[PDB]
């Protein structure tokens, strides 16, 4: 079942993505590449959810959004790694 | 040979302080000392650490409570922490509680459930549903001991929509009064924690289909056997703020909240830095001060100081 999630850059920009809970993290980076041109190998995705419950997790390729219990309108944190600097 | 639990931890250049607080959480230490963990180790968990954080922790605790040592050098445990959390400073307790939980999570194949808002349903019904959904994916000794439930109320400033959810927690981070006060009761920080706050970090309103600086109000709905309370004294470098050294007066005995009554069992202290701990030893009932390898007797009257950073409370 397809759902809307958001990806926020360090710039404060929100990227809206249509995803499936079964989508792999690699699929999510592919969708980020489509919207923003950033190559997947340069993307780091963090899921903090709401803070006081679970410790923030670096989303690992091969895992699915389901593994991290990502929900409709959850927000992922995007870190672009370009030439050894985070953006 | 020494009294079990009266065991320091060598400095290896928050970790020792956090271990001493967890070491002196009796139901956690008893679970490991009674070998209840081996059958619950979770090796495949996508969110876990292959069982290695809980294994390394259990072996450390067995050493600290064997009575054979006055202090141990926790190199093996620090190695596993470095392997799964290379970023390690004051967030280590959150990492450990989460890591212990997933390494011991009894749910070996987790279902995915689409969580939902209250949608006008009664608090009791939505909360029971939230906790049932939590336990479908999270069932461990750490849930048993530490996890509670918030009521979260978000209110969109533009359309005035109210969105209520019930959300699990495994510790509380309490704000202190700003501007800085010299003295505040812990009850006042709890009241501040449950006070409405406009988000700076906006929230997506599903009605406006925009991200809005809604107001968020937290309420304590369900409380755990052991409540971990973090006092928010610090701030990121950019704010250029001195650490708040307010005297937060917290109860040694009989902290009352939401109908439960709590007694202090450990305190992590931070000196602006260096961390130490006070803890109550479960076998003689006395208070002790843990400063890395050194363990010494303490008195209750020493415990409330401006250095108190994390408080561990056990339900009466
Ligand atoms: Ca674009
Ligand atoms: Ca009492
Ligand atoms: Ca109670
Ligand atoms: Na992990
Ligand atoms: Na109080
Ligand atoms: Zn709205």
């Amino acid at each position: 079942a397809a759902m809307l999630i958001f990806v926020k850059t360090l710039s404060g920009k929100f990227i809206s993505l249509e995803v499936e809970p079964s989508d792999t993290i690699e699929n999510v980076k592919a969708k980020i590449q489509d919207k923003e041109g950033i190559p997947p190998d340069q993307q780091r995705l963090i899921f903090a959810g709401k803070r006081l419950s679970f410790y923030r997790k670096q989303l690992e390729d091969g895992r699915t959004l389901s593994d991290y219990n990502i929900q409709k309108h959850s927000t992922l944190q995007l870190l672009v790694i370009s030439r050894g600097i985070l953006y | 040979n020494e009294q079990p639990g009266l065991c320091g931890l060598s400095n290896l250049g928050f970790m020792n302080s956090a271990i001493q607080c967890l070491s002196n959480t009796p139901p956690l230490t008893e679970y490991f000392l009674n070998d209840k963990y081996q059958e619950e180790l979770n090796f495949d968990n996508p969110l876990g650490m292959r069982g290695e954080i809980a294994k390394s922790y259990a072996e450390l605790i067995k050493q600290m409570w064997s009575g054979k040592f006055s202090y141990v050098t926790p190199r093996a445990f620090k190695t596993q922490v470095g392997r799964f959390a290379p970023q390690f400073c004051q967030e280590l307790l959150a990492f450990l509680l989460d890591g212990l939980h997933e390494d011991l999570n009894r749910i070996r194949k987790k279902p995915y459930i689409q969580l939902k808002d209250a949608d006008g349903r009664p608090d009791k019904v939505v909360a029971e549903e939230a906790w049932e959904n939590h336990l479908k994916r999270n069932d461990s000794i750490i849930v048993d001991i530490f996890h509670g439930l918030f009521k979260s109320t978000l209110v969109c400033p533009e359309c005035a929509k109210i969105s209520v959810t019930f959300d699990p927690f495994c510790y509380l981070t309490l704000p202190l009064p700003m501007p800085k006060k010299p003295f505040v009761k812990l009850k006042d920080c709890i009241e501040l924690f449950t006070t409405k706050e406009k988000l700076g970090d906006p929230w997506y309103c599903p009605n406006c289909k925009e991200h809005q600086q809604a107001t968020k109000k937290l309420d304590l709905w369900s409380l755990p056997p052991v409540l971990v309370v973090h006092l928010k004294r610090f701030s990121y470098s950019r704010y250029m703020r001195d650490k708040l050294d307010t005297l937060v007066d917290f109860p040694i005995n009989d902290l009352d909240m939401s109908g439960c009554r709590y007694n202090l069992i450990a305190v992590s202290n931070h000196y602006g830095g260096h961390y130490t701990a006070f803890a109550k030893n479960k076998d003689d009932g006395k208070w002790y001060y843990f400063d890395d390898s050194s363990v010494s007797t303490a008195s209750e009257d020493q415990i409330v100081s401006k250095a108190a950073y994390v408080l561990f409370y056990q339900r009466q």
